């Protein structure tokens, strides 16, 4: 069997572990680093995190060359991730997500096809179609951030803001690399996660102390703002929110949320008259514990042979799928069906 | 200018802002509103954590951009 090694615990190192585990089963992003490929990506010259790059991408070549019950150490890769990150010195408990989102920007930047980025100016685009004025967007985007790891991760949102009282609709298109979605609180029979991405996507309204200034009503007005997804990535990395917002002591959300492991379509979170994406999840990283402190672990469906295993550091184990869905779930990643 | 948070629980809060603004002073203006303390406050962007020290205008966030408030789940 192949990819089953399990990532030697360096101290409190189980958040990195788990993702490491969740990338080391994105197939595309495994088969970068397995056929060296991104050796003609990296920068020329004397770079501080040409090694960032290197590391990652022999552990997980060492991951699937590895036979089941062998441990790695992913040491030489922890050095190399805390000089980008220097967040992550030391042997503090961390969350993934942020973990995450630190390490895919330096893999990002490091096989940058852009190696001197443009300024840009903004534009006015208000002559054009939403539609268009998106692509553009993206474009202008894309001239700035191009790699292998954008390939896999990015996708664009459009935010569209109406001014309830002269009825201007003013759109903006941000791109993303995962999304982070508050947890229903109403939900019956339970929640679900078309319930959290329903959340996400609601119109959202804007009154009292959060009105927008409208530009063409010259004040300030009641606006509505809504998300929906312009472009959908290849993989879709789902952050469930799992903080209350107290003023005082924030407590973890604990709700379980049921999300499915195949057939995530989202075309009601679609833009208008947009071609919409349908998913299926491969892994997943659990947090147990508080918001203070606790374990991480993930839960890993091998690419192409489908079956699912727990990581919990050395420890690479059998599951069923029935055992996948739990409330622990913090971070799900997703991968386009068929 | 006017940026946008969307916070923990749906809502979404509207920020005044210059994009000299630093993201300390950003985090104090969500303080100021959610009675979040800034040491506790993740901002994300286009797949960036916005980082103390820099500024709006460093990571070209213009008006009406979006900023995605998460905390933390530490573990080990
Ligand atoms: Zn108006």
């Amino acid at each position: 069997a192949q990819g089953l090694a399990g990532l030697r615990n360096l101290g409190n190192t189980c958040f990195m572990n788990s993702i490491l585990q969740c990338l080391s089963n994105t197939r595309e992003l495994r088969d970068y680093c397995l056929q060296r490929l991104y050796m003609r990506d990296l920068h020329h010259g004397s770079n501080a995190h040409t090694a960032l790059v290197e590391e990652f991408a022999k552990l997980i070549q060492t991951i699937w060359t590895s036979s089941p019950n062998d441990v790695v150490s992913p040491s030489e890769f922890k050095t190399q991730i805390q000089r980008y990150a220097p967040r992550f010195v030391g042997y503090n408990q961390q969350d993934a997500q942020e973990f995450l989102r630190f390490l895919l920007d330096g893999l990002h930047n490091e096989v940058n096809r852009v190696t001197l980025r443009p300024k840009s100016n903004p534009e006015n685009l208000d002559h054009l179609p939403d539609d268009e004025k998106g692509r553009q967007m993206w474009r202008k985007y894309l001239e700035r951030e191009d790699s292998r790891i954008g390939d896999l991760f990015v996708g664009q949102l459009k935010s569209s803001l109406t001014c309830t009282d002269c009825g201007y609709c003013s759109t903006v298109f941000d791109p993303f690399w995962d999304l982070s979605l508050p947890i229903a609180k109403r939900g019956y029979p339970e929640v679900t996660l078309m319930d959290c991405m329903r959340l996400f996507t609601k119109e959202d309204v804007l009154d009292g102390d959060e009105k927008p200034t409208c530009c063409r009503c010259r004040g300030r007005k009641r606006c509505i703002k809504k998300f929906s997804i312009q472009r959908f990535p290849k993989i879709l990395v789902l952050h469930l929110k799992r903080f209350s917002e107290s003023r005082i002591r924030t407590s973890k959300l604990t709700t379980f949320v049921n999300f499915p492991l195949r057939d995530l379509d989202l075309r009601e979170f679609a833009s208008e008259n947009t071609n919409h994406a349908v998913y299926n999840l491969y892994a997943v990283s659990n947090h147990s514990g508080t918001t203070m402190g606790g374990h991480y672990t993930a839960y890993c469906r091998s690419p192409g042979t489908g079956e699912w295993h727990t990581f919990n550091d050395s420890s690479v184990t059998p599951m069923s799928s029935s055992q996948v869905r739990t409330s622990d779930a913090y971070l799900l990643f997703y991968e386009l069906a068929s | 200018m006017q940026i946008f948070v969307k916070t923990l629980t749906g809502k979404t809060i509207t920020l005044e802002v210059e994009p000299s603004d630093t993201i300390e002073n950003v985090k104090a203006k969500i303080q100021d509103k959610e009675g979040i303390p800034p040491d506790q406050q993740r901002l994300i962007f286009a797949g960036k954590q916005l980082e103390d020290g820099r500024t709006l205008s460093d990571y070209n966030i213009q008006k009406e951009s979006t900023l995605h408030l998460v905390l933390r789940l530490r573990g080990g």
